[PDB]
RNA sequence: GUGGAAAGGCGGGCAGAGGC
RNA sequence: CCUCUGCCCGCCUUUCCAC
């Protein structure tokens, strides 16, 4: 299909890349700040019954990544018949230990071809010491921070797929104060801010019953091929509960995913964003 | 005495008398000599069962195993109504225990009537192993060359093991290891390139045939080639998932002594679930081919009622791992229904190792399917007032954490107040007694059992008793079992009983004060295993590496055998008493934390080690860590689980230590560490002329970015160190090994 | 909550002596990519919130009517007595160091430094409405890295027994003095009544800035930064809506702290006040 | 309706002692 | 251009979660 790459380009650290339900809460927190509480209950309702946003990806100077299918996984013995014996168990181990991998070899582990993985990893985590310290003496206490650090044109994006006045009217609005607040924490250190682009990213896929997601699921019924995500986050100071989510590259079967809504004790409610990201995926026999 | 505890004791007794024959003091032939060794036993200081087992290696060779007749006239002529046994079961065990030796090495490894000859080794067959025992104390026996056994060791070898039999009880769990400790390093067929053990060889006997046992095939099931080509056996085969997420993922509150009881927790997991295998089906601890760092593999029957029982197991044991640790931790257990034939090698595919990768193949997608088992894994029932252990990560509902015996003024969960109180009690403990989950001194639990700490000083309770590092039922009741299981434990302990500090290690480091991390594995060593196309092959290959990390390891740290070490690159000589703590020692991995100064010692002298404990055939591959002391764990390994990874993924075989282009990589391999260190520190190792040292590393560090080679000659010159690198005016790129760790040695 | 606007601030920080900001032979903080030197975002703000909360210290008396919840404290440092939230302005341990942070959002709304860097306390806390972005180096001082010059030094200062005159020195890295830097300060006008005291007291506290240091020695003389004002842009809530470049800019390239804080400031924000 | 909110890697320290 | 010096000492996370 055709989606809608939302570029990050970010002016600093970030805290993590951000992951689909902290990508929904930011956007609810833009959209409840320029508009108000009678605008963010129409973007819920545009996300369960249409559209579909995902999880953060990197990118580095053209070159799109996106998540290792779990489809791959069993077969890759049989996607391997081409090899000797002395390096299908180094190809085997390194494309399995993979995490990401191009736009072109995506479309490949989709049709279960041989591909090859990203050689080098467009971001670093590292941790940077904070010092406190007291007025009146400079005493300090010194604790550790890990932000992560990108390289010089890489950045992360998102992908966005639904109607087109859903995008205009809640989504670039949104993605332009997140530019200027930032996504994650210790946004007064300069931390989640960037810059925005948008573009059309077309992602070829096979046509079949199964199909991968990217993004965290809170899934109905159990999917094929899964990873657990045990995730909750924070919301207006209150502490969210912890909910298993399936990470991305988990194969499902026909699932919408959901939205689970929780209470928290706020004046209003909250929607941890749930709902999957299908692309068609061809399976092995199990 | 029953049926089931007779073809147990049966097979575990068969090829008894293949010492004796080679320490030549009865007729020469195994099949009357290792009858007269056992009713000689049944004589003095003799059970009266001891003369009904010979009835196993006297029906050995098939010739006096012939024609149903020879057997009926003798067993008649004892009492076997007098241990409850009929004149029929008692054949029928004959023929099973006869069955069982066949699979197991097969009928191909049966050799004709040759001389003594050494136990080639299992990594490399040209070499050979000489005797000894399994002591793991003052021997390491490397492969030497081949040299025939003299024939007065081997009554050496009888004379203790008339009395080691003698004394012990008759059961299983108390011939076991009193056949592993003498009868390791003997061969099981003489022949040319035999690699098989003869304990194995018998712990592989008594699993197959109990395993016929429980199936219930009959002596006319083996008689008429029946009992094979069927699929009456069940490899069973099980694993963890996230045993690095679950012991090292620690916040910064917990102490070495915490962590050292994750990794001690873990094991009794493990040693929980295969011990309910075994005693729901019936079996012994001879069918437990390998328990070696979260992946068990067990040899069962296939009736339609042990797989109705594992499914309960694996049932309890995923739903017990998910209360506890929300998803942390998973057990993957699954069983492939083998056949008879598939137990070896036919016509000339491996059917074994083409039978066990049809069961890697259940587990690696299952694993995927993490906790399909649960029904109400994505049910989001909403559980209020949970708050979050600060040690590990748990949300633990409605408070109930209990006050940390640290600080009061913190929290913890309860399952980290009993890994202090076990962490305390790790210089004492002598084990663990596996019991019931609601009795007295119970600290941790398992899915199925409770395990009271077995102390130093204090009788030990329990049915089954686990106890580490030794071969010797000492002071357990006679009614008990005995479950033996080896552990690398090496501590430095502080002056207090205890195990010392992650500061208090590094406050002895000559130089400046690190802590030093290494973690490392075996290279290839799937691909090693699947050329073992027999259950007496694999169980051999798995033993043997994994007594090296788990006993082999313990005596390198003492610094034992540095003439198969020989000179390693040494900070300053190894000490008497080194500090370093063995945090996890797999089968073939390990992750040891100890001073920057002899943890790196220490990584030369394991590789040198395992190279000889080897032919050379298999290699590491080690990452190393140089941190502050305080330092939490869950980054430190991760870093270092990286920087092991970095050292794999690039040749595999190489140490880290301490240019964009791809053409460069950053682990130093063995040899070549070890040849820069031969010439560029036995001339360094320039009084205080560190300007020297430290410049040369900046002046390096533009080669990164020829201008070099005449800023060091200057350098280099403008003191008068010429004989000093005559190369360095790429070698200015593998010099950073040498001189980033001796200017540590010099504060 | 009451979104309005925001107002971005960006200048160049300018090093007129030697800048050194330390990680732990003695290294300023450094890009793991480009290996160029940079002033954090931590660094930054907390030494303007600590440089203003030393300000606010010595005037609890004339700002009670001003700024309310002024009137609780007593100047000084909770330290004596280790009890937070006692009757003195640094009421907060954080570790072992004593620093003002209010204990609620309806005095944090009233104090003068925790309604700008924002404050933490059980029942809610006040986010900061600042965000003090990297100053990473210009590209004119890429372009000298690029060049080859070098853009840090090593420094090498000795300690000396003042009987014996024994002599045990030491190196300090430090950024060459004269790198031009590139900030970017971003206010969140949460409220129309207070954004010009919020304005005027953050350009307050980067004027005592340029008489104290920023990082590292600044005693011994590390510090001595100067601040170059680029353009001050309001963006308008209605802009974040639409995308369309209509918000007000305060342009003044080559003007002080001194020469902003009151010489323009209701001369330049004018146009400011007006749209709110 | 954001794994969040608040949190200066700093305090002190003559590259100097003799040597036409 | 020769002779001694060539980093010390510390904090190394604190606190918030409405049944
Ligand atoms: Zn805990
Ligand atoms: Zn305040």
């Amino acid at each position: 299909p055709k989606f809608i790459a939302v570029k990050l380009i970010p002016k600093g650290p970030f805290r993590d890349i951000p992951r689909a339900d902290t990508l929904f809460g930011a956007i609810g927190n833009a959209i409840s700040a320029i508009h108000g509480q009678s605008a963010v209950e129409e973007l819920v309702d545009a996300f369960v019954g249409g559209a579909r946003i995902s999880s953060a990806f990197p990118y580095s100077g053209d070159t799109y990544y996106l998540p290792k299918p779990l489809s791959v996984e069993p077969a890759l013995e049989g996607i391997l018949t081409g090899l000797d014996e002395e390096e299908r168990y180094t190809t085997a181990k390194r494309l399995r230990k993979a995490k990401y991998l191009d736009l072109k070899n995506f479309e490949l582990a989709l049709r279960l071809r041989p591909f090859t993985i990203p050689e080098e990893i467009p971001y670093a985590r590292v941790d940077v010491p904070r010092v406190v310290l007291d007025r009146v003496t400079q005493d300090s206490s010194i604790y550790f921070w890990e932000e992560i650090r990108f390289r010089e044109k890489s950045g992360v994006y998102f992908l966005y797929s639904g109607p087109r006045e859903v995008f205009d009217g809640y989504i670039a609005p949104a993605m332009r104060f997140l530019g200027d607040t930032g996504i994650g924490g210790k946004s007064t250190w300069g931390a989640g801010l960037f810059e925005v682009e948008f573009h059309e990213m077309k992602i070829d896929a096979p046509g079949s019953e199964y199909s991968v997601t990217l993004s965290n699921a809170l899934p109905t019924k159990t999917p094929v091929l899964w990873r657990l995500l045990r995730k909750g986050g924070w919301s207006f100071g209150r502490r969210k509960p912890r909910m298993t989510f399936i990470a991305e590259g988990s194969i499902v079967k026909n699932d919408p995913g959901g939205m689970e809504r929780l209470e928290l004790g706020l004046s209003h409610e909250v929607y941890v964003y749930g709902l999957t990201f299908p692309l068609g995926v061809e399976l092995p026999e199990g | 005495m029953e049926i089931d505890e007779l073809t147990a004791l049966g097979g575990l007794l068969h090829d008894i008398g293949k010492p004796v024959q080679r320490a030549g003091l009865y007729s020469g032939d195994h099949s009357t000599q290792g009858a007269r060794f056992l009713r000689d036993l049944a004589e003095n200081t003799g059970r009266a069962e001891y003369e009904l087992l010979s009835l196993f290696s006297e029906f050995h060779h098939k010739g006096h195993m012939k024609n149903d007749e020879l057997m009926i006239r003798r067993i008649k002529e004892l009492s076997p109504e007098r241990f409850g046994l009929t004149m029929e079961d008692v054949l029928n065990a004959l023929w099973i225990v006869y069955e069982a030796d066949n699979l197991a090495s097969g009928e191909r490894e049966e050799g004709q009537p040759q001389a003594s000859r050494p136990l080639y080794s299992v990594f490399n067959p040209g070499k050979a192993y000489p005797w000894a025992e399994l002591d793991f104390e003052k021997e390491l026996p490397v492969p030497g060359d081949v040299f025939s056994i003299r024939s007065q060791d081997y009554r050496e070898l009888v004379k203790r093991l008339w009395e080691e039999l003698s004394k012990a009880k008759l059961r299983s769990d108390r011939l076991l290891p009193v056949l592993e400790k003498y009868l390791t390093f003997v061969s099981s067929v003489t022949s040319e390139g035999n690699i098989i053990s003869l304990y194995d060889h018998m712990r592989m006997t008594s699993a197959i045939a109990l395993a016929m046992l429980r199936a219930g095939c009959t002596a006319e099931d083996v008689r008429s080639g029946r009992c094979r080509k069927e699929k009456r056996f069940l490899l069973i085969e099980g694993d963890f998932s996230g045993i690095q997420d679950f012991i090292y993922r620690v916040s910064g509150k917990g102490t070495l002594k915490y962590l050292r009881a994750r990794s001690a927790y873990l094991e009794l997991i493990g040693w929980d679930v295969v011990l309910e295998i075994l005693s729901r089906l019936g079996l012994t601890r001879a069918n437990v081919v390998f328990n070696a760092g979260g992946h068990f593999m067990i040899i069962a029957q296939n009736t339609p009622d042990a797989v109705k029982e594992l499914e309960e197991i694996r049932a309890k044991a995923v739903e017990w791992l998910y209360r506890e640790f929300e998803s942390d931790l998973y057990l993957a257990i699954e069983w492939e229904p083998v056949s008879g034939r598939e137990f070896g090698r036919e016509g000339g595919k491996n059917l074994f190792a083409e039978a066990r990768k049809r069961l890697k193949h259940k587990l690696t997608v299952r694993k995927l399917k993490r906790f399909g088992e649960i029904k109400g894994l994505f049910e989001h029932g909403h559980t209020e007032r949970l708050a979050e252990c600060p040690v590990c990560g748990r949300e633990l509902p409605e408070g109930k954490l209990e006050p940390s015996a640290s600080d009061p003024e913190t929290k913890v969960c309860p399952t980290c107040n009993r890994l202090v109180s076990l962490g305390g009690n790790l210089p004492k403990l002598l084990g663990f007694g596996r019991t019931a989950k609601n009795d007295a001194g119970v600290l941790v639990e398992g899915p199925f059992s409770g395990f009271v700490p077995y102390l130093q000083g204090g009788r030990p309770v329990g049915e089954q008793i686990l106890v580490k590092n030794t071969l010797n039922p000492g002071e357990i009741p006679e009614s008990a079992q005995f479950v033996p299981y080896f552990v690398a434990d090496y501590f430095k302990k502080d002056p207090k009983g205890g195990v010392a500090t992650f500061e208090e290690l590094s406050m002895a480091s000559t130089g400046t004060r690190r802590l030093g991390v290494m973690k490392g594995d075996v290279d290839r060593l799937g691909e090693f295993f699947s050329s073992m196309d027999s259950p007496s092959k694999l169980a051999t290959a798995s033993r043997f590496m994994d007594y090296f990390f788990k006993g082999y390891i313990g005596a390198i740290i003492e610094g034992k055998f540095g003439y198969i070490i020989g000179d390693v690159p040494s900070l300053r000589d190894w000490p008497e008493e080194p500090d370093i703590v063995v945090v996890y020692a797999g089968g073939d991995d390990f992750f040891i934390v100890g001073a920057w100064d002899q943890i790196f010692e220490l990584a030369f002298r394991v590789r040198r080690a395992f190279n000889a404990y080897t032919g050379g055939k298999l290699t590491l591959s080690v990452g190393l860590g140089y941190f502050d002391e305080r330092t939490p764990i869950y980054r430190m390994a991760d870093v270092v689980s990286e920087r092991l990874d970095t050292a794999k993924d690039e040749g595999r075989n190489r140490v880290f230590v301490v240019p964009l282009d791809g053409k460069h990589k950053l682990s130093y391999e063995w040899n070549h560490y070890e040849e820069l260190w031969r010439t560029y520190a036995p001339r360094i190792y320039l009084e205080s002329k560190k300007g020297l040292l430290w410049k040369l590393l900046e002046i390096r560090e533009l080669y990164v970015r020829v201008r070099w080679a005449y800023l060091t000659a200057y350098l280099l010159g403008r003191h008068g160190l010429s004989d000093l690198f005559p190369e360095l005016v790429q070698p200015v790129y593998w010099v950073d090994g040498v001189l980033k760790i001796v200017l540590m040695a010099v504060r | 909550r009451r979104f309005y606007g925001k107002i971005v601030i960006k200048g160049k920080i300018k090093a007129v002596t030697g800048l050194h900001i330390g990680s732990q032979a003695n290294p300023v903080i450094k890009d793991p990519h480009t290996g160029l030197p940079y002033i954090p975002g931590s660094s930054l703000k907390g030494r303007l919130r600590s440089l203003f909360e030393i300000l606010v210290n010595s005037r609890l008396g004339e700002w009670r009517e001003k700024y309310p919840s002024l009137a609780n404290y007593s100047p000084g440092s909770c330290r004596p007595d280790n009890q937070e939230n006692c009757g003195k302005f640094f009421n907060r341990k954080i570790n072992r160091g004593w620093i003002h942070v209010c204990p609620d959002y309806e005095t944090a709304l009233a104090c003068p430094v925790c309604r700008l860097f924002g404050a933490s306390g059980k029942e809610s806390n006040f986010p900061s409405r600042i965000i003090v972005r990297d100053a990473f180096l210009t590209k004119e001082w890429e372009e000298k890295w690029r060049a080859g010059e070098a853009i840090t030094e090593a420094k090498i200062e000795v300690g000396i027994d003042r009987v014996t005159s024994q002599a045990n020195p030491r190196t300090n890295e430090r950024v060459v003095a004269g790198a031009e830097f590139e900030f970017e300060i971003i206010y969140n006008v949460e409220n129309t009544t207070h954004w010009r005291d919020d304005i005027k007291n953050l350009l307050t506290a980067m004027a005592l800035l340029e008489d104290s240091y920023l990082g590292g020695s600044g005693s011994r003389g590390y510090g001595k930064v100067k601040f170059i004002f680029d353009s001050f842009e309001f963006r308008p809530l209605d802009y974040y809506r639409t995308g369309k470049d209509e918000d007000i800019v305060s342009i003044d390239a080559r003007e002080k702290s001194v020469s902003d804080i009151l010489s323009g400031f209701d001369s330049l924000f004018s146009e400011v006040e007006g749209k709110l």
